[PDB]
């Protein structure tokens, strides 16, 4: 439409693509998990699957706009290459992320982008124990890439992963499944690193 | 629920 | 080809790209399936494969114009890459859906575009139950990525799943396939939800 | 080659992209199989696997030029990416064909188009008595994608797949291969549809 | 039939 | 670093890229391989995989230049994709080869070129006669995909498979691997054919 | 952002790429393994793969900056894409290497770059012996696909690999794990060659 | 022979 | 640790 | 050797 095709080209046409935080500017990054299932156990080389949603939330001073310049337009989606998105990345994973999804985003007039792909990751666990009552677990550290916690500041809302979609008719049964966030102060280290350790203790239904 | 579908929670972030 | 080079060459080139649904300007896409064949049931790890041709349509007025102006020229067909199309997807694939066809599309001199690709689908199910004599149900719903139902409007033209082209020697028996729309209001949120939700019931053959 | 950068530059700089046939401007394009190998067989999922080269000519009068004017060049090889190729997809596959040559095709002077790439085919079969002395039978269509018979006019030079270069030691024996063009005439419908019907019965050697 | 192949689906939407 | 810069710069942004050799304009390319090891061997569908070193060597004078004017450098290192690289194919592989390296080639002021990649192939072969002691033997043949012996003269410095980097605790032993120049003179054509015929007699340990 | 956004303004669109190091303007390259696991053995096949980070550093002066000019920024990460970045590669892995994380250097304003990707290898190891006592070595030699000693000057901190982060619950225990390098001088030559190799050795624990 | 070789198909289209 | 994580590794890469 | 390694090979296309 008129405005909205007027917005977005002020937007990402006018003005260099956001660089990414800095010291000076630190980004706060909410994460959260969306587990729809566990698609694959191998005790044989200690991999294990998931399929998740990931959602991620952050905000810009950029991406800001006068909704009343703009025939009132308090926000919109766009092709997530349209925009600057994180490098929050699982640590231990075994092979290359798979998108199941579009990536699409929300950019609100404030600032705030919202953007939640579907996934499959392969990460390491030794699954031995799984076929019993006691169960097993399996952690996957979530962080950036490349900042510290002086330039990207990882939260989740909640420490409890959502199992709401989780497959009625999935050959496992969710234990637990928690999203926890850890500041780590290392003594080599001035500055601060934060990773989302995904834990989820799990069984053969 | 609306937390099982993604149009719903890029709608209702908190909210979820 | 004057005539159409010159029509492509006025609605792509000149005209800046259609940005998407609104709740302002909302779409009606439909949607509805053509299955060929249940390629792969997997027991030890719940999913289920299916190759079928997807149609997708929906109209827009960027994308009219007057035959008279072009020679009489009524309909086009271009590269689904030269245009806008919606992000209908199913929510619980476990694999990138995969393309088995070149996806072209057929445009209308009244802004209605028309796009049926084939694809493989990898999803969430338990085929306990294939062999016997009652068989197994697998759902999977598809629905907007980023759209509510007030900006994307989704629907079908019948309940019933095409099966007329299912592969006449597949290890499979159809016992009902149905691609039903359903109308989701939750307590929580004002705006509506849609899927459409497709159902095959089936047992070998 | 000054004289071929030149004409080939003549052609691809200048002129618009071609944007396919139209009913006033139909095309003939011609079909044709030399088959290599069966590379696979299953029972369990009911596919089989073709590695074969497909031919497909057809002649554009805007790939038309004078010798005369370019150093009497009567022809030339360029990738397949620089023109405008047809459409012409198996409308049974079950996974994405894998292309494996490089595609490059020879453009001549009266605008001739020849191209033949090397290719892996999955496509649906139930290969059930291939282990007779009888034998099987699997079936493959192909056609354009998105055109008619008005549009496109698809045909062969004879009903008998290349043979000749039949892997020697193939698991499998050729009991005939055949590639036959057919014509759909549809009550629903004035504009007919043309298809070429790969048919191939073969068994364990 | 026609709702069998793609190309006839095209030109032969609704009525399929 | 600087006069590099200029000396590619004068290469590769003033002038279009070479079209490809011609009857009057031909090209000898030079094929060699190093054998590195056979990775698969598959008795169940017919195919082996080699992994290799592949050698291709030839000279432009569009890449010809006097190392004074440019600072007496007398050759670079660039990108593959920087230069035109002849369509040499395997003939009978049932896969897309694997590029298992960088593809970065030496451009030698004089016009020559060369470049070294490591590929993974999968081609057409019987290996029975492998768990024996005379062994089993395959054969692929390379040659241009679309440039005859007039516009393409294929050849090899050797007839022999380097074998001096074939991994030692490799599972097969190579009896022979042999890499031969084959110039075919069919009586229907005037026009010479030539491809290089890699084959190698191997059995198990 | 704003200082931020003309830095790399200036240090990008400013001035040509980089043509890579030369035997004049050599240049010295650190790499360094952080093991993660031991992912798969194949003794059918002989091949084992590896997760490991990467760690690779060099500097340039070509990205050399005041603090003073650009807001006292010291230090910046940017996509790998955006630079020039060394040629090192396993030289007998047997596929693709897998990257399992983004892509993404950090540039300082002495003109130090560092990088880390997570990768998945495939190399060239006859297994036999890994449920010993002794256990099995396999080695990989990582080096310059196209440049010397002479160009390249291929780096350890250290000869010990990192296993600080290697996987607590994998199938194996690494009875060590070294990245020595080694400097090649053969009597043909005058340029010398240069590897770091990767040597592990393990067993099931 | 010819018919088994690309570039001689592609010089000898209508001779295969 | 410190060299556990990608990140504080770029940070301290002498520091490992 | 030297033509076990690609750089070498590279260097020493006629000395392989
Ligand atoms: C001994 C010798 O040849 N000296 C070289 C020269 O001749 C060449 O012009 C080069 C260009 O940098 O400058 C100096």
């Amino acid at each position: 439409q008129a405005n909205l095709m007027r917005l977005k080209s002020d937007l990402f046409n006018r003005s260099p693509m956001y660089p990414g935080p800095t010291k000076d500017d630190p980004l706060t990054v909410t994460l959260g998990f969306t587990l729809q299932d566990i698609v694959k156990v191998d005790s044989s080389t200690n991999e294990v699957d998931l399929v998740y949603y990931e959602q991620q939330r952050w905000k810009l001073n950029s991406l800001m706009w006068d909704p009343n310049e703009y025939g009132n337009i308090t926000d919109f989606r766009t092709s997530a290459a349209d925009i600057w998105t994180p490098d929050i990345t699982a640590y231990s994973s075994t092979r290359p992320v798979q998108v199941l999804s579009p990536q699409i985003a929300v950019v609100t007039h404030d600032g705030s982008v919202m953007f939640i792909p579907a996934q499959r990751l392969s990460f390491m666990c030794d699954p031995t124990g799984v076929d019993s009552e006691e169960g097993v677990t399996c952690a996957v550290k979530f962080g950036s890439w490349v900042y510290s916690g002086f330039e990207i500041d990882l939260k989740t809302d909640t420490d409890q992963v959502d199992l709401s979609s989780y497959y009625a008719s999935s050959k496992y049964e969710i234990l637990s499944a928690t999203q926890t966030r850890q500041v780590q102060h290392y003594s080599c280290c001035p500055e601060p690193y934060i990773d989302v350790n995904l834990v989820v203790k799990f069984r053969e239904r | 629920g609306c937390c099982s579908r993604p149009p719903c929670i890029l709608n209702n972030p908190d909210l979820c």
